[PDB]
RNA sequence: CGCCGCCAAGGUAU
């Protein structure tokens, strides 16, 4: 008798089957290389490490941080990848040396997060002051300093198609900019509680938002708020999303729930034991990831902690 | 007999008259002789005991 | 010496009712003869308000003979375990209910 | 029986708390040093 | 029309801001460039992979004394290789607090 | 010279005086700290005369420092034997 | 010159034990002229090595 | 400092918890042992010092110079370093007041407040220092001043109780290696009689003395009167800036009787180790007590196969020797528990390259397989809640 | 969804907030749930006799 | 078979 309640797609559920626990600090970031071989990570340690994804053995570390690191990322097109945290300094780390080559330097403030281009050399960064600003590659000069805000900026996406840049900040909106001219294009007011994370899905329009009230939906061209959400009370950290149509949200509790894409349907409601070190209320997600493959979701929680998932090759999971 | 004590004390004995050197913001061996260092107290000086010219 | 008089013991209260608890120099600067490390001693031995300075019981009592016999000595390890808490009311109780059942 | 203080078993074990299903990894070592390269292009 | 003071408006040649690294590597066919990731699977090889990882771990001297035997050395034995992230109760912490003081 | 890492000081100080200056700086302290604790427990009968020291005004007692008047309110009770003037003020309870 | 990151070698008791006692038939003492010569059958781990010139 | 003292409140607390680390019978053994031996040694306790003493100056003085000895730079602390030599001064002008004071100290007081506690930074090396107040200073100054005079007076201490006072490299060689060179016998190698040293420390011997246990112990040969005192002081609330926590277990060794204390249980540990008929073999009768390492009747030599032994303060050192069926027997009683053999790339000189090849240890199976088992011999009628090797 | 004020020991900022109450600011600072374990006794006496 | 060669900010307030 509910609408959109006949018309969700079956999704088979996600268990746990590995946890690699090996920071002595509070691991932050996950990202993976396009070439399913290992997955890089960063740490309160200062000491980024990668990992590999099918033995789970320890490939190499690597320190240098004079902080924590809140953000890696991998690129696609080159081979190295980039690294920032709260010693205001950006690092591009090669991978034929491991060591750094660039480091970009210039914010005011300390750094939240990053994200590459997927087709050209350029670099967009969320910061604390009220910045995000354009890094271009082969010139370490900030191109575009994107001043539109009135608190920090938690995550950062950008894609190819137009609109490039959103941005979602701790002044409880999201905006969405304009590459060349550096104004912005339009702003999103809703969220009482801030926004913290946004994600392409990558496959068609209609992008997602992420805060503790009330999580929505929105869209690429002109703006329009698709669709809001269950009630996902929980103060939110990280959002990522498969082709296929399962969509995972990490919080600040411990408790990570599932998704669809069809519908908006919570599916398993799963929450995470603690490692035997960790006390009861520690727990906290703040990375998720998909392989390349999004056969394999892996999280870093606040207990110093990533946690593998794979499939339940079952059929008595039906949706009610 | 322990030759990696006697390599330490001939270390640390021209690394305290560095420490001294600086101090006077000289650090030259002729301008700053060793005279300065091995003479007695009685009759001035710092005073020290030699084991660097041991030939190790 | 420290024959901690009530002239400079409630002028102790006052200057830990005003400032603080673990602020002694700041107090232990205007009484002229005592140090820091002394009126911790008396003030965790005889101003503290939890401490029960009187009112001898009937529960304690059997509770610390059977207390002193697991261990002859550590008057101050089973001063938290009773709650005198004074540490030294705990030794004349065990030395006059040791005079009263000898006599 | 008693035990001792040397090695004083304060907390469940994680396989017990995981379940004997799931792996763990105590992984605080590091193999393939800094001079061995990721990529390790043509040459 | 008056940008920052990166632009035209300082003569602030500064340090560590160099035209060092003016070229880009790419990343070449033998590594895991986007025209072979526009194709391959990325599952069934993971899973080959983590299948072959899987497969990797295959009398008459002291009758006066007063302890005979004490029968146990550990009571059970010596490998347990846990982890406890409180950094008061780890066992490196424990190795630290029992070998550098005395 | 090690010229971080040494007990510094500011110049032009002058220092510190000798125990003269120091224990009359000290009863200054205890008296502004007499009042001030007489000002939170609201005593009324509390009076500093024309020579710098103390007197119990329902007592009629001299107090020659501090520690003289505030150990002053447990013996002699004046302040229960105010119930007599408290029954002439009002005659029920 | 100063050395490289080569600084220290690292061999156990028992392999090393096995391969040098006092035990080669040694004439001569093998000098350092004959490992700039050629260090590859008088020194064991050649790293950043160059090969010279024979016999113009 | 605060991860240590953290460390040192939370073992006190799991301390009393979890009860006694050691077993009743145990301890009961161990005292058993201990009045065995000293109905053997004939050692009357040491009474009360009365306050007309005979030679009761002629010790306090030794200690309040003893205390004054540590203090000639005068560029010293505020109050507490001042009323210190204060309170040696008045103890000069009178003897007997301080004597007096003592006394009274000693017959009934035993409730003592805070002592304070800092670390050496030696840099791969760190010991606590207990600075305690004075009028307890001068007290277990004159305490242990009396102790070890009159405990080596009627010889409490066998002459492998060391330090003692000689010097220590006659300790080390010209009445060790002199010891040893003179056995009878010393190589044969034709019966395969192989000599052998251990030396190893008593790990953690400090913090694993139960005060109970210890005041059970110590009123054996010291009045009681005085021994309450001794084991009432090992406990105070351990001061610092801002952690004000008291002891439970661990006795703290800042004081001066501390030594005794440990020695004491040295000499304990020592005869639940060595037994109660070697070491009566080693020491000799009463009415005749024998050297450092001088036997008598060199049959009495032959037996019991541990040679000699020492006992610095924490470390002992064992030297021994062995013939082919009793080391056979000791190596396959050994080798029951343990399978998995030539796991021994750690043992002795594999690391430590001070000597050359031929001066260091080669490891040879049946020698290596001999040392760890005498280590694991060693290991055992020893337990794990009073020391640890 | 309030909160009580601030009772430290060192704050250099806007009231120290003194009260008759909030004074010992714990529980009883110092507890050990059961502040005792029997096998003293099976230690204690078993020397005792 | 033969190291090593020293300036300044750190203090006489703004
Ligand atoms: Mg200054």
């Amino acid at each position: 008798k509910a609408p959109t309640m006949p018309k969700p797609q079956w999704h088979p559920p996600w268990k746990l089957y590995r946890v690699i626990s090996g920071h002595l600090g509070w691991v932050r970031c996950i990202a993976v290389e396009p070439g399913n071989q290992w997955f890089v990570t960063g740490s309160a340690d200062r000491t980024i490490k990668i990992w590999d994804l099918a033995s789970g053995k320890l490939k190499l570390s690597l320190t240098g941080h004079i902080s924590t690191v809140r953000g890696v990322i991998v690129s696609t097109r080159s081979p190295y990848l980039f690294s920032c945290g709260e010693d205001k300094q950006v690092k591009c780390w090669d991978l034929e040396y491991n060591k750094v080559i660039r480091h970009y330097h210039g914010h005011l403030s300390a750094v939240y997060g990053l994200d590459l281009h997927p087709t050209i050399d350029v670099l967009v960064t969320c910061s604390r002051d009220s910045t995000a600003r354009i890094w271009d590659v082969r010139t370490k000069a900030s191109v575009h300093t994107l001043s539109g805000h009135t608190n920090a900026v938690a995550t950062v996406r950008c894609q190819a198609a137009e609109p490039q840049i959103i941005t979602g900040s701790h002044d409880t909106t999201i905006r969405l900019w304009d590459l060349v001219a550096g104004k912005t294009r339009v702003t999103l007011t809703n969220h009482k509680k801030s926004v913290r994370a946004v994600v392409l899905h990558p496959r068609h329009y209609t992008f997602a938002s992420g805060s503790p009230d009330n999580i929505k939906q929105w869209k690429f061209p002109d703006g329009s708020f698709i669709q809001n959400l269950s009630g996902h009370n929980a103060i939110i950290n990280t959002l990522t999303v498969n082709s296929d149509g399962v969509l995972v949200s990490g919080a600040d509790n411990g408790t990570m729930h599932l998704w669809d894409w069809r519908t908006g349907y919570n599916f398993q409601r799963v929450h995470a034991a603690v490692q035997p070190g960790s006390l009861d209320s520690e727990s906290g997600i703040f990375a998720c990831a998909f392989d390349q493959s999004e056969s394999r979701l892996l999280t870093a929680e606040a207990d110093k902690t990533i946690k593998v998932y794979r499939e339940d090759d079952t059929a008595t999971e039906e949706t009610h | 007999n322990t030759q990696e004590l006697l390599d330490l004390l001939v270390k640390c004995e021209n690394k305290i008259q560095t420490r001294i050197k600086i101090g006077l913001n000289s650090k030259m061996p002729s301008r700053f002789p060793p005279v300065v260092f091995y003479t007695p107290k009685e009759l001035g000086g710092l005073g020290m005991l030699s084991m660097g010219h041991v030939l190790i | 010496g420290g024959v901690w008089r009530n002239t400079e013991d409630e002028i102790l209260k006052a200057a830990v009712m005003k400032y603080g608890k673990n602020q002694w120099s700041r107090i232990a600067s205007l009484l002229h003869r005592k140090s820091a490390k002394q009126c911790k001693a008396r003030w965790y031995e005889w101003l503290d308000p939890s401490i029960k300075k009187t009112e001898w019981s009937r529960e304690e009592e059997e509770k610390l003979l059977h207390l002193a016999k697991l261990m002859p000595t550590q008057w101050r390890t089973i001063a938290p375990i009773i709650g005198r808490t004074a540490a030294q009311c705990l030794e004349h109780y065990e030395f006059l209910l040791d005079k009263a059942a000898q006599r | 029986e008693v035990v001792l203080h040397e090695d004083k078993k304060y907390y469940p074990t994680a396989e017990e708390v995981y379940g004997p299903e799931v792996e763990t990894i105590v992984q605080e070592e590091d193999t393939q040093p800094l001079t061995e390269p990721i990529i390790k292009p043509v040459k | 029309k008056g940008e920052g003071d990166l632009s035209q408006l300082s003569k602030q040649y500064s340090s560590r801001d160099l035209p060092s690294h003016t070229k880009i590597k790419y990343r070449q066919t033998t590594q895991d460039a986007p025209e072979e990731v526009r194709n391959r699977d990325f599952r069934r090889e993971l899973e080959e992979r983590e299948r072959a990882a899987a497969r990797e771990k295959n009398r008459r001297w002291d009758d006066d004394v007063v302890f005979k035997n004490c029968a146990k050395g550990v009571d059970d034995q010596k490998k347990d290789k846990r982890f406890v992230n409180d950094t008061l109760r780890s066992e490196f912490h424990k190795k630290f607090m029992e070998k550098y003081i005395k | 010279m090690d010229f971080q890492h040494r007990p510094g000081g500011k110049t032009g100080s002058g220092g510190v005086a000798s125990s003269s200056e120091s224990n009359r700086d000290r009863r200054e302290r205890l008296r502004q700290l007499a009042l001030e604790t007489i000002d939170i427990n609201k005593d009324p009968y509390f009076m500093k005369n024309h020579l710098g020291s103390y007197e119990c005004k329902l007592c009629l007692t001299l107090h020659n420092n501090e520690g003289s008047y505030l150990a002053h309110t447990q013996g002699k009770k004046h302040q229960t034997n105010l119930a007599r003037r408290a029954a002439k003020e009002a005659k029920e309870a | 010159f100063e050395p490289l990151v080569r600084d220290i070698n690292l061999q156990d008791e028992d392999w090393n034990e096995f391969n040098d006692i006092n035990k080669i038939i040694i004439r001569q003492p093998i000098r350092t002229e004959y490992k700039i010569a050629f260090p590859y059958l008088y020194n064991n781990l050649p790293h950043h090595v160059h090969l010279t010139w024979y016999h113009t | 400092t605060r991860l240590y003292l953290k460390a040192e409140q939370e073992r006190q607390h799991n301390y009393l918890k979890d009860g006694p680390y050691i077993t009743a019978e145990e301890a009961v053994a161990v005292y058993t042992t201990t009045v065995h031996w000293l109905e053997s040694r004939r050692f009357s306790p040491i009474p009360f010092p009365p306050l007309s003493y005979k030679h009761d100056t002629k010790l306090l003085i030794l200690a309040l110079e003893r205390l004054k000895e540590a203090y000639s730079v005068k560029s010293r602390l505020n109050q507490s370093q001042r009323e210190e030599l204060g309170l040696i001064e008045q103890a000069y002008d009178n003897p007997h007041e301080a004597l007096s004071r003592i006394k009274r100290h000693l017959l009934t007081q035993r409730a003592f407040k805070e002592v304070g506690i800092e670390f050496m930074d030696l840099y791969s090396h760190l010991v606590p220092v207990y600075d305690v107040e004075p009028l307890e200073k001068i007290t277990d100054a004159y305490l242990d001043q009396y102790l070890w005079y009159e405990a080596d007076k009627r010889r409490l201490f066998p002459p492998w109780i060391k330090p003692a006072d000689t010097e220590p490299p006659p300790l080390l060689v010209y009445k060790w290696c002199q010891g040893i060179n003179n056995l009878q016998d010393v190589w044969e190698t034709s019966e395969g009689e192989c000599n052998v040293m251990l030396e190893s420390r008593f790990e953690k011997m400090y913090e694993k003395i139960d005060l109970t246990l210890l005041n059970r112990l110590l009123r054996l040969i010291v009045d009681h009167n005085i021994a309450d005192y001794m084991t009432a002081k090992n406990n105070v609330v351990i001061n610092y800036k801002d952690m004000n926590h008291t002891n439970s277990y661990g006795i703290i060794r800042g004081l001066q009787f501390a030594s005794f204390i440990v020695q004491y249980y040295g000499l304990v540990m020592d005869l639940l180790v060595l037994g109660l008929h070697r070491a009566s073999e080693m020491a000799g009768p009463p009415q005749m007590p024998n050297d450092f390492l001088s036997f008598q009747d060199i049959a009495t030599e032959a037996a019991h196969p541990i040679r000699l032994f020492c006992r610095y303060i924490d470390r002992i050192h064992i030297f021994f020797r062995f013939t082919a069926d009793e080391a056979r027997d000791l190596i396959q009683r050994y080798l029951t528990e343990h399978p998995d053999p030539n796991n021994e790339n750690i043992v002795g000189y594999n690391n430590k390259k001070c000597w050359p090849r031929d001066a260091r240890m080669r490891l040879m199976k049946h020698d290596v397989n001999l040392g760890r088992a005498v280590f694991w011999d060693i290991k055992n009628r020893l337990p794990r809640s009073v020391t640890t090797v | 969804w309030k909160i009580p004020p601030c009772i430290s020991n060192w704050k250099n900022a806007k009231g120290y907030t003194i009260p008759l109450d909030k004074r010992l600011a714990a529980d009883g600072r110092g507890l050990q749930t059961v502040h005792i374990n029997e096998n003293f006794a099976k230690l204690a006496e078993a020397l005792y006799i």
